[PDB]
């Protein structure tokens, strides 16, 4: 009762061949679905009894093995081929799910664009001010992004996000937010994100004045 | 067009006991076995509970056994999930699952989209909405902050949904506070920006709360 996908992540670039694997401890013969699920979606069955194929889903999909080593290859990637993939078992419960492979398509590189944002005169009113800073659609996914702060750079109160890579043309979106209270915020006056990216011959500061 | 809709499960505490729904249609509910499966935020899938077309055998696994009980209403088109003694690491998104064939041995072909439970003693806060406006700083970006709420999660459409192209929502992060905060920006055409309404449609389900901020530069 349990099933290992291997590897755990992989970069492709688009036209590739990928194959990821799933070993099951016991022996699922036939009995072997393959599972995508994109970026906060539910899953989609690509593949069941190991080999065949769900209609509709592209030839490009393909699984095989029998009984206990499994393998899905992916006979040529497409930017919305970015999802993440499952193996399960399905003889007899328990109906086990692998422990996943996220796949992530290599573009070339893309600087980002960068813009940021001062506080509105709303949360001001609510004893708070969080500066928020956009790094727009870049690959690759890494970025240093910098607060300073009367040139003071800031350590410690700034938070990133980042949304999935586009299935359209694979580039990512970071959202730093500097977050300050009226009072920190109300000293200064030299506010400024500075960011550092492959993309880029030189790093990046957008700032503003006031507060 | 088969569709399975769950339902039922926002916050709930450690110990107690919430049940989760999943009306069905689409396709005969009489004849094909039911499975829930959960996914840990940021965490894989995970196989929960199996149960045969007549409720007439039933599987749950090891991390479920003797707290979990599925079973299911055939006559209301109609699964059900009673999670009882629910620990904090029970926290994840529930999905129910079709059987492709009349048969047990056989794979998930319908997914529903999976209602998310949140296992915690905290309590459940609205969120604030602030406008991130378009100043300096060809195209020009604004966008909305969805600032201190709890439990997970919000849903922002643009101009109710009609505009979509450029637009980025980020995943929510949990911040010192122990609440959750979110932005959601467009780029747009700068041209624009003196004459185009740009409005955020916030909405908390956990807190009955719906908010619809406009941006103005």
């Amino acid at each position: 009762i349990q099933m290992t996908q291997s590897p755990s992540s992989l970069s492709a670039s688009v036209g590739d061949r990928v194959t990821i694997t799933c070993r099951a401890s016991q022996g699922i013969r036939n009995y072997l679905a393959w599972y995508q699920q994109k970026c906060g979606k539910a899953p989609k069955l690509l593949i069941y009894a190991a080999s065949t194929l769900q209609s509709g889903v592209p030839s490009r999909f393909s699984g095989s093995g029998s009984g206990t080593d499994f393998t899905l290859t992916i006979s040529s990637l497409q930017p919305e081929d970015v999802a993440t993939y499952y193996c399960q078992r399905y003889n007899r419960a328990p109906y086990t799910f692998g422990q996943g492979t996220k796949v992530e398509i290599k573009r070339t590189v893309a600087a980002p664009s960068v813009f940021i944002f001062p506080p509105s005169d709303e949360q001001l009113k609510s004893g708070t001010a969080s500066v928020v800073c956009l790094l727009n659609n870049f690959y690759p996914r890494e970025a240093k992004v910098q607060w300073k702060v009367d040139n003071a750079l800031q350590s410690g109160n700034s938070q990133e996000s980042v949304t999935c890579q586009d299935s359209k043309d694979s580039t990512y979106s970071l959202s730093s937010t500097l977050t300050l209270s009226k009072a920190d915020y109300e000293k200064h006056k030299v506010y400024a994100c500075e960011v550092t990216h492959q993309g880029l011959s030189s790093p990046v500061t957008k700032s503003f004045n006031r507060g | 067009e088969v569709q399975l809709v769950e339902s039922g499960g926002c916050l709930v505490q450690p110990g107690r006991s919430l049940r989760l729904s999943c009306a069905a249609s689409g396709f005969t509910f009489d004849d094909y076995a039911m499975h829930w499966v959960r996914q840990a935020p940021g965490k894989g899938l995970e196989w929960v509970s199996a149960i045969t077309w007549n409720s007439g055998h039933i599987d749950y696994a090891d991390s479920v056994e003797g707290r979990f009980t599925i079973s299911r209403d055939n006559a209301k088109n109609s699964l059900y999930l009673q999670m009882n003694s629910l620990r904090a690491e029970d926290t994840a998104v529930y999905y129910c699952a079709k059987v492709s064939y009349l048969s047990t041995a056989s794979s998930l072909d319908y997914w529903g989209q999976g209602t998310l439970v949140t296992v915690s003693s905290a309590s459940t806060k609205g969120p604030s909405v602030f406008p991130l406006a378009p100043s300096s700083k060809g195209t020009a970006a604004l966008g909305c902050l969805v600032k201190d709420y709890f439990p997970e999660p919000v849903t922002v459409s643009w101009n109710s949904g009609a505009l979509t192209s450029g637009v980025h929502t980020f995943p929510a992060v949990l911040q010192s506070s122990g609440l959750y905060s979110l932005s959601s920006v467009v780029t747009v055409p700068s041209s624009s920006l003196g004459t185009q309404t740009y409005i955020c449609n916030v909405n908390h389900k956990c807190s009955n709360t719906k908010v619809d901020k406009k941006v103005e530069p």
